């Protein structure tokens, strides 16, 4: 289920804007921000010099659509909780014990796809080289004429490289 | 006498000096003069634990456990005023010194038990009518006992009180509540208890030392278990004056 | 441990001993070539 | 339930003002005439059960009673809390730049 | 002849199955101490109070490692450069906690690769070899000389050695390029010049000798039956290969004496291998990679960043979370 | 030319560790502080800095348990904390005057450091010697502004990468030797090659 | 952008007084500052007291005021604690210590200002990163 | 390469790994061939150097595979008996590293690391007192991408306050 859209408002009433986090991280700090951008509350990691924490901010949370339409939160663990999953965009409500879930994200059959398409389609390339030159080579597979002219191989006894007609 | 470089490397700059068996004088009180002490030390010889067995109807004992830290376990040059109190016995207060060392000691089996010994804020007395020091003068005191860790220390996923992550950020989307007591640390303060019993005394030179069993509790990791009750003897020496 | 100690000094001694004796006796000569 | 004791510190008085019972040292730097001397003296004597109680640390000069006067309305007290006191962590609580 | 004569002809008997020799007798008991403490340790070692802060970290299998997050874990920075064998500890126990082992290891098989350095020395002498395939081995053994000892050496401390182990291997290349800029030193670039042309030139000189092996087998049989061991002559055409090389960038651009090409593969690697250690070994010291930080700077004064402020951005994440419980001081000096 | 040249290796690395650690024959006041001076030096300049700030520096415990300034050695001795634990061995002039019979002193340490003390180690917490190939003085993650490499790493440096190539360089002509004195130092006789006349292996 | 006469013009007194620096005051601060300062202050912090910093508005707030021209010779000659109280000449350089921090003996009165005008223009130039230390690299 | 390190944590990576052994291996097989060609060869002339004394044209191995098979045998246990072998696998070794390192990469282009063993999230996330090298360099990664970003990826305006970098104590 959808917890509903949650909205965050600092002890002004003025609406705060988690900043999402983005595919390329692993892991990512909660920021908000007023609606120009402005950093208006955040969680801390040192804590002897914030400034900008939920609890000197009075950060609140409301829900809007979903389970929890119309509550508000005001608890500061609470609150923070909420923003830690606002960081994944819309919040949702999942059993994680029917599967013993991990809580660690996995990818899609659309992931899945492309990168097994992808890794097969490089080594592919591999095979198409080898057997081409399979094909072109096919009279040198055991080794090169034992008895190769050494003027085909050496510098401008031919004209034409590998050409015997092209003697000089 | 012994300089630093007779001293270095030998274990002797952990061992609290000793008083010869002819120290067995008494060193006297004036209720009107005022006292310190000027160097307290105390060096443990056995760290034992209290096991903790499964069933509490089972008398618990205090088992002996394997020092792993070396020789780096002795308080010392610890100082504060001794006052003579209304009914004649003394009380020492602690004010500062080198009162804390961080121990571990291993059980059979090879579990580690860390523990912060010390004797942080003792207020330790003695018995009423103290007219002089002597080897049947003891001290009884309490004293408080710190978190092992203090408020900045970050566990290996980077997690802490004072400062770190609160939550565990490798499982992003696992349900919060069983790992609480992993995600906020929290700092213990408890109080422990001390026994000082005066075997030597020097009269003439201010000094005694003798034997001393403190318990307290060990290591609590800022929260995440239960820690362990320890009981610590060993030899102690101090050095009073007139101050 | 000071047997232990004792037991390893004894042992290094011994195979740095082989070494020594061993490279003083004749080791310029032990090749298949001029000797 | 358990709580983070510091976080919860950031939400009362101790989040807005230096806190003479808690606030490490290095904060009394923000206001005109208080580092080091009467920060060392202030910390040294707390803790305080009101912010006027700063006034009868012994031994101030003059000028620093009126240092102090000055400064009250940036001050607060809370109870001690262990977790910001205990360590030393009052002279140096290792942060710096 | 008398019973040490029988010895000495044995040691150095250019018939045993494994050669022994002299350098031999010191590698046979250092390299089974070292390998037998090595396996024990990685498979059942208690957790290693590393940074000596009272913070064991567990590198064993047994202790919840896997292949590769397991280690033998450096001794304590208690313990500094102190010399700590297992009798100087009050019991296992205590040398367990302090990492004893990993001293134990590192001492023995430095000394143990050493002598299999003279070893090689060694038997080339009695099978009337010319001598420096030694030299070659020199270079992955200074480079080993580098990381658990000299570094531990400069920096005060084994401590900060490099860990037995692959994850262990990664976290002392990290915590030295926040400390050293690596990258940014011209001797690691030579040395990555050495492993990337060492690799290339393999690849080459593989491909080029086998493009040219002479027929000699039929179109079903593996053509390394072509080739017989201590046959006299050779079993590749050089000329064809240089003819092919040589036209491939240009004719001097390519080798027809396989000697000076054989020489060229020995000294290509091995030089930049030497490089290599000699930036780990001078690095020991503290003098580090090259610091372009905020060296471009505007009419103003504005500092405009170049890719060296990007790189000195990511050092600054290493620096300051790693052991992130052992500095008190503002410094990271060692 | 090699058994010198292998003397010389080994010369090389013994003076390596000469400048690298020992401040009697290269005094610090010309060559710089150690890299374990340097960093005992800013443990002091700390214990000063917060203990005038009302610290009291032996009962300090740091967030790992051990103390944040003084702790003991592993035999017991007082020695400064946090990192520098390592250098505990350090000795110095600025230094010695601190310390007592079991280490250094909490009664010298609370009453008897003088102001060319603080000097001196904030001097020598300041040029340790840390810099960059280019000559930009301080940990790598430094901003250019301070010109400056310790004479020690540059002594150290230069004469580890000396010593060895020295040793190369014996290992090199030491093996040459023997082979040319055996007399096979320009190849293997096709008519005399040794391995054809041993017993095969297996 | 351009270091312009705007850009280096500073205060020179408390009493609201600006002076105006050359491009050649500038650089001369700049070159004394690194030639006798920058070892403990690089980049506005300070390396063996970094409460203090070289900002601004934390000289502002010094006793007396050191966000000024004035301010910062006379600290160059007597250096105090923040709060003024403590004399500390004998542990940081100044003039009346040349003795001790032989680098400052042949600093100049000119010399200092070059120096005092350094300090005020880069965090103009620099703004935060000015005594911000490793965050602002 | 950073980057790489921070975000996919590539050296955990054992498409990576390979590569790695690829590369170290090929550099060592190229060592050791030439030093071993040059250590073996048969005396062809008179010259103090040695290379004068080879013919491209010549019928004949310039150094003794019977001698440089005999020492290794002797030396590591084991050795190259075949030529033919040697050089296919001085092609093999540096190319199937490549190969693979190609792999991972192509993993990397989908984020499809190998960035943790979730075993051990599981009990660090427990056992507050559990520490690896894993765990270690992870808090490493997590500097990497925290302190570089901003200035690393402009296009996301990343305003990173003070208070949020992780650090360790002090520095
Ligand atoms: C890429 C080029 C292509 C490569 C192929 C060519 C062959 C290689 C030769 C390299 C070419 C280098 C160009 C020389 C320029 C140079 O060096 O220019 C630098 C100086 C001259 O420039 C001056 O460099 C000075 C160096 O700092 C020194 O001076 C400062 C101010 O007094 C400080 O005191 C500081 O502490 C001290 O380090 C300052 O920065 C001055 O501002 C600046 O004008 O040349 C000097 O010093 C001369 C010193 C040369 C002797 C080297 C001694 C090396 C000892 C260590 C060996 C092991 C280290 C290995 C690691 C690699
Ligand atoms: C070749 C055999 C050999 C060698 C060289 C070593 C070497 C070492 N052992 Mg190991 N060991 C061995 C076999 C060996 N071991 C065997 C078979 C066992 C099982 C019984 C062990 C069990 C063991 C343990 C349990 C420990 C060691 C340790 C050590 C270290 C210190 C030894 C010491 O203090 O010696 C002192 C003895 C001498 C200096 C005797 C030399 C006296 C001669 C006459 C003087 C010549 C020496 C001179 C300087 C140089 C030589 C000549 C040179 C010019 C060529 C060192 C790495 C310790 C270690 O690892 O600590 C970290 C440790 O704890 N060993
Ligand atoms: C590029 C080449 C190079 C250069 C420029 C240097 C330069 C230096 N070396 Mg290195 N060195 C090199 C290559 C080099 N070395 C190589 C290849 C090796 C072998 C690997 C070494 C091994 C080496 C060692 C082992 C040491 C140096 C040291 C030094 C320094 C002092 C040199 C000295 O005083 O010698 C000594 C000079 C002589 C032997 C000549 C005779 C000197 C007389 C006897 C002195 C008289 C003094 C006396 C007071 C006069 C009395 C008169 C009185 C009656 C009034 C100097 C920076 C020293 C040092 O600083 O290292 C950190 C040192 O200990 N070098
Ligand atoms: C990596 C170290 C190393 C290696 C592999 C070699 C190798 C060689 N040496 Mg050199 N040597 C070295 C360092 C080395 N050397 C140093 C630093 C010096 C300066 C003193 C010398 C001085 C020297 C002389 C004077 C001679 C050689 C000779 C030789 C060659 C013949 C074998 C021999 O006599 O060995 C002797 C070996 C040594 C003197 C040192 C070997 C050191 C390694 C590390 C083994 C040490 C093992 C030891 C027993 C363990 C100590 C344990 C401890 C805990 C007690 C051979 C190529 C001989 C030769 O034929 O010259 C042309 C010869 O006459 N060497
Ligand atoms: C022991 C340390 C070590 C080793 C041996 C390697 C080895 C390797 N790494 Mg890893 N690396 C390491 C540590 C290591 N790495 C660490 C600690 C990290 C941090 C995580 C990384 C991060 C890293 C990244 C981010 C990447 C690698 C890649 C690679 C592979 C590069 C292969 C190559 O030659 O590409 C060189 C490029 C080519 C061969 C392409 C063809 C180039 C043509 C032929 C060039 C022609 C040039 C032309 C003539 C012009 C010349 C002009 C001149 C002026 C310059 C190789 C397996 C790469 C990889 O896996 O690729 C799949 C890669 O992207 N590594
Ligand atoms: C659209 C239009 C106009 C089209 C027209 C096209 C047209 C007709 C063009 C012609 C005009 C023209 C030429 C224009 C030029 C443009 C131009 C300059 C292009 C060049 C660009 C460029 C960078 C090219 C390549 C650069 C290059 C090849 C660099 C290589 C350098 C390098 C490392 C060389 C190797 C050196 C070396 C010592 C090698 C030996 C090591 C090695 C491989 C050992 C292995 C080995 C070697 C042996 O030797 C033999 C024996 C054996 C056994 C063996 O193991
Ligand atoms: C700018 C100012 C200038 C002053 C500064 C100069 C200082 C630099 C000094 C460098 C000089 C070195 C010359 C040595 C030549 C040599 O090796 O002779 C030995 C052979 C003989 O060559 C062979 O010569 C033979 C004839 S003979 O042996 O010389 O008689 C012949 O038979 C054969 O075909 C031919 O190839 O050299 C070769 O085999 C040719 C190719 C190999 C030579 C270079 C590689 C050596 C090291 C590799 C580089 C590593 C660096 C990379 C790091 C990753
Ligand atoms: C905990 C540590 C435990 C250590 C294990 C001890 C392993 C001992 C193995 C003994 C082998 C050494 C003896 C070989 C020595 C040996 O067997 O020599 C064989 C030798 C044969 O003589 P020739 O020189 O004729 O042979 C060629 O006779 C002797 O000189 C004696
Ligand atoms: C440094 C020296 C590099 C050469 C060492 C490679 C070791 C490989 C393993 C042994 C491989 C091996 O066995 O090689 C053997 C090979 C040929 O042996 P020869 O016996 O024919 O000649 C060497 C002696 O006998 C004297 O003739 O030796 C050389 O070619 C020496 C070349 C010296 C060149 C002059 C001195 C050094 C300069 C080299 C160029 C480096 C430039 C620096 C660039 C940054
Ligand atoms: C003091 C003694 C030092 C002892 C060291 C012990 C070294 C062990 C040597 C490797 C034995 C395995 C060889 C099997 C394979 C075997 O029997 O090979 C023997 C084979 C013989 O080559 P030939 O030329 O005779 O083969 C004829 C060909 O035409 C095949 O048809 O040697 C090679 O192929 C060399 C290239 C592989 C060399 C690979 C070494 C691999 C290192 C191991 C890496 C993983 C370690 C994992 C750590 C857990
Ligand atoms: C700690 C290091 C020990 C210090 C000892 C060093 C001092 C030098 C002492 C040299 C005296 C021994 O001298 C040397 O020893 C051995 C054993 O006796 C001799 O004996 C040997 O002779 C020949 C030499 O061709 C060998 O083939 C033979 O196998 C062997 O019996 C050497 O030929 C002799 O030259
Ligand atoms: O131990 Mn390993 O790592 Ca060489 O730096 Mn200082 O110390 Mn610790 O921090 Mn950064
Ligand atoms: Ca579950
Ligand atoms: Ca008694
Ligand atoms: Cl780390
Ligand atoms: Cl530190
Ligand atoms: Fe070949």
């Amino acid at each position: 289920a959808w917890k509903g859209h949650a909205v965050f408002r600092n002890k002004e009433g003025e609406e705060l804007f988690v900043r999402r986090m983005p595919a390329f991280f692993e892991s990512f700090p909660v920021i908000l921000t007023d609606k120009n951008g402005v950093v208006k509350a955040d969680i801390p990691f040192r804590r002897a010099e914030s400034k900008y924490s939920f609890e000197q901010q009075g950060v609140t949370v409301s829900f809007y659509g979903g389970e929890l339409n119309g509550q508000t939160f005001t608890d500061p663990p609470t609150v923070k909780s909420y923003a830690r999953k606002a960081i994944f965009g819309e919040i949702f409500e999942f059993d994680t014990e029917t599967l013993n879930s991990d809580g660690i994200f996995r990818t899609s059959p659309r992931g899945w796809f492309t990168f097994a398409h992808a890794v097969f389609a490089l080594l592919f390339f591999f095979g198409h080289i080898w057997h081409g030159a399979r094909t072109l080579f096919r009279d040198v597979f055991s080794g090169i004429d034992p008895e190769l002219s050494p003027e085909q191989v050496e510098w401008g006894f031919y004209q034409k490289v590998g050409d015997v007609t092209t003697r000089r | 006498t012994l300089t630093y470089d007779d001293i270095v490397g030998t274990g002797l700059a952990n061992k609290c000096p000793t008083l010869d068996d002819t120290a067995r004088g008494a060193y006297p009180i004036d209720s009107s003069q005022t006292y310190r002490i000027a160097r307290l030390c105390l060096q443990p010889t056995t760290f034992l634990v209290k096991e903790e067995p499964k069933n509490k109807r089972q008398e618990a004992e205090f088992v002996p456990t394997k020092l792993v830290t070396r020789e780096t376990t002795s308080l010392d040059q610890i100082q504060g005023e001794l006052k003579v109190n209304s009914d004649g016995s003394l009380t020492f207060v602690e004010e500062d010194g080198i009162d804390f060392q961080p121990v571990t000691v291993q059980m059979a089996g090879g579990e580690r038990i860390p523990l912060l010994f010390t004797v942080k804020n003792l207020v330790a007395s003695t018995q009423p009518n103290v007219t002089s020091i002597t080897t049947s003068t003891d001290f009884k005191g309490e004293f408080n006992v710190p978190s092992y860790r203090t408020a900045n220390f970050l566990d290996p996923k980077g997690r802490g009180l004072a400062s770190g992550y609160d939550s565990a950020i490798a499982l992003p989307q696992a349900k919060e509540e069983e790992l609480a007591r992993a995600n906020v640390k929290r700092f213990s303060l408890t109080k422990g208890q001390i026994s000082l019993n005066v075997a030597k005394v020097d009269g003439r030179t201010g000094e005694i030392a003798g034997t001393f069993e403190s318990e307290q509790l060990s290591d609590d990791d800022m929260g995440a278990h239960e820690p362990h009750e320890v009981k610590i003897q060993g030899v102690f020496y101090a050095s009073i004056e007139p101050a | 441990m000071e047997t232990l100690k004792i037991t390893v000094y004894i042992v290094v001694t011994f195979f740095v001993l082989l070494f020594v004796f061993g490279f003083l006796s004749g080791d310029p000569a032990r090749n298949p070539k001029r000797k | 339930e358990l709580v983070n004791v510091v976080d919860e510190k950031l939400g009362t008085a101790y989040g807005e003002k230096i806190d003479l019972n808690n606030t490490n040292i290095a904060a009394f730097i923000q206001y005109r005439g208080l580092y080091p001397t009467l920060a060392k003296l202030i910390v040294k004597n707390a803790p305080y059960e009101s912010v006027e109680d700063v006034l009868n640390i012994p031994g101030l000069t003059e000028r620093q009673k009126q240092i102090l006067r000055e400064n009250l309305e940036h001050f607060t007290v809370t109870e001690v809390e262990t977790a910001l006191v205990e360590g030393g962590d009052r002279y140096n609580n290792g942060l710096y730049k | 002849a008398n019973l040490w004569e029988r010895f000495c002809n044995w040691v150095t008997s250019t018939d045993n199955r494994l050669y022994v020799g002299w350098f031999g007798v010191i590698m046979i008991p250092t390299l089974l101490a070292a390998t037998i403490c090595f396996v024990i340790a990685f498979i059942a070692a208690p957790p290693v109070d590393i940074d000596g802060i009272r913070e064991p970290v567990s590198g064993s299998l047994l202790y919840g490692n896997n292949i590769i997050t397991g280690a033998v874990v450096p001794s304590s920075n208690a313990i500094g450069l102190h010399f700590y064998p297992i009798w100087e500890a009050a019991s296992l126990d205590e040398w367990l906690y302090n990492g004893g082992p990993y001293q134990l290891i590192i001492f023995h098989f430095l000394l143990g690769a050493s002598c299999y350095m003279g070893r090689q020395w060694e038997l080339s002498y009695r099978l009337g070899m010319r001598p420096w395939i030694c030299v070659a081995y020199s270079a992955p053994l200074a480079s080993a000389f580098a990381v658990f000892l000299i570094y531990p050496i400069g920096q005060g401390s084994f401590s900060d050695g490099m860990p037995l182990g692959i994850s262990g291997t990664f976290n002392f290349m990290i915590v030295f390029q926040a400390e050293h800029n690596i990258l940014m030193h011209p001797f690691h670039q030579l040395g990555v010049a050495g492993v990337f042309g060492g690799a290339l030139f393999c690849a080459m000189h593989g491909s080029l000798v086998t493009s040219s092996l002479i027929r000699e087998t039929t179109e079903t049989e593996s053509a390394n039956y072509g080739y017989k061991f201590g046959q006299e002559e050779e079993t590749y055409n050089i000329v064809a290969a240089h003819g092919y090389f040589g036209r491939l960038i240009f004719q001097y651009a390519s080798f027809n004496n396989s000697r000076s090409l054989h020489f060229f593969l020995a000294a290509w690697p091995v030089v930049g291998v030497w490089f290599t250690a000699l930036g780990i070994s001078t690095m020991a010291f503290n003098l580090n990679g090259f610091n372009f930080n905020h060296s471009v700077i505007d009419a103003k004064g504005n500092v405009i960043n170049t890719w060296a402020d990007i790189i000195n951005r990511a050092n600054l994440g290493m620096e300051v979370m790693h052991e992130r419980n052992a500095h008190n001081f503002p410094l990271d000096l060692a | 030319l090699s058994y010198s040249l292998g003397a010389l290796s080994m010369m090389g690395f013994i003076a390596t560790c000469f400048v690298w650690f020992n401040n009697t024959v290269y005094p610090s006041e010309f060559y710089g502080p150690t890299g374990p001076e340097a960093s005992q030096a800013q443990a002091m300049t700390f214990l000063i800095r917060d203990q005038k700030l009302g610290a009291n520096v032996g009962s300090a415990q740091g967030p790992t348990g051990l103390g944040k300034y003084l702790m003991r050695s592993p035999t017991g001795e007082i020695i400064f904390g946090g990192e520098t634990m390592r250098f505990w061995d350090f000795r110095g002039p600025w230094l010695e005057p601190l310390r007592g019979p079991n280490g250094l002193d909490l009664n010298k340490i609370k009453n008897d450091i003088q102001p060319w003390q603080e000097r001196r180690a904030a001097e020598y917490m300041t040029h340790a010697p840390l810099g960059s190939l280019n000559s930009v003085g301080g940990v790598a993650t430094e901003i250019n502004s301070v010109n400056f490499v310790s004479p020690r790493s540059w002594l150290a440096t230069s004469h580890f990468v000396l010593a060895f190539f020295f040793l190369v360089g014996h290992l090199w002509h030491a093996g040459r030797a023997r082979a040319a004195a055996a007399g096979f130092e320009k190849g293997i006789d096709r008519e005399s090659e040794p391995v054809l006349s041993m017993p095969s292996l297996d | 952008a351009e270091l312009t006469p705007e850009v280096l013009t500073v205060p020179l007194n408390s009493e609201g007084k600006t002076i105006t620096l050359t491009e050649k005051q500038y650089l001369e601060g700049k070159r004394l500052f690194q030639y006798a300062c920058a070892s403990c202050h690089v980049g506005g912090i300070t390396k063996t007291n970094p409460s203090l910093d070289l900002r601004t508005e934390t000289l502002a707030l010094a006793t007396p005021p050191r966000d000024n021209i004035e301010g910062l010779v006379d600290y160059m000659k007597n250096p105090t604690t923040y709060d003024g109280e403590q004399e500390i000449a004998e542990v940081h350089p100044s003039l009346r210590s040349a003795d001790i921090f032989p680098k400052m003996r042949n600093l100049t009165e000119k010399d200092l200002v070059a120096i005092a005008g350094h300090i005020l223009v880069e965090p103009k130039i620099l703004g935060d990163k000015w005594g911000g230390g490793k965050v602002y690299y | 390469l950073l980057f790489f390190q921070g975000f996919h944590n590539w050296t955990l990576n054992p498409f990576h790994m390979m590569g790695v052994a690829g590369v170290l291996g090929g550099a060592l097989l190229c060592a050791i061939h030439g030093a071993t060609v040059e250590n073996t060869l048969f005396q062809d002339g008179e010259g103090a150097s040695t290379f004068r004394a080879f013919n491209p044209t010549q019928a004949e191995e310039t150094y003794s595979m019977v001698t440089a098979n005999r020492f290794w045998s002797q030396i590591f246990g084991i050795a190259f008996s075949n030529k033919r072998w040697l050089h296919f696998f001085m092609l093999f070794v540096p190319v199937t590293g490549l190969w693979m390192s190609a792999i991972g990469v192509v993993g990397l282009a989908l984020n499809l690391r190998s960035y943790d063993f979730i075993s051990q999230e599981i009990r660090a996330a427990e056992d507050p007192e559990f520490e690896t090298f894993y765990t270690k360099n992870l808090l490493l990664n997590e500097g990497i991408r925290a302190w570089m970003a901003p200035q690393d990826q402009p296009h996301e305006n990343f305003v990173f306050p003070e208070e949020v970098l992780p650090r360790g104590n002090a520095l």
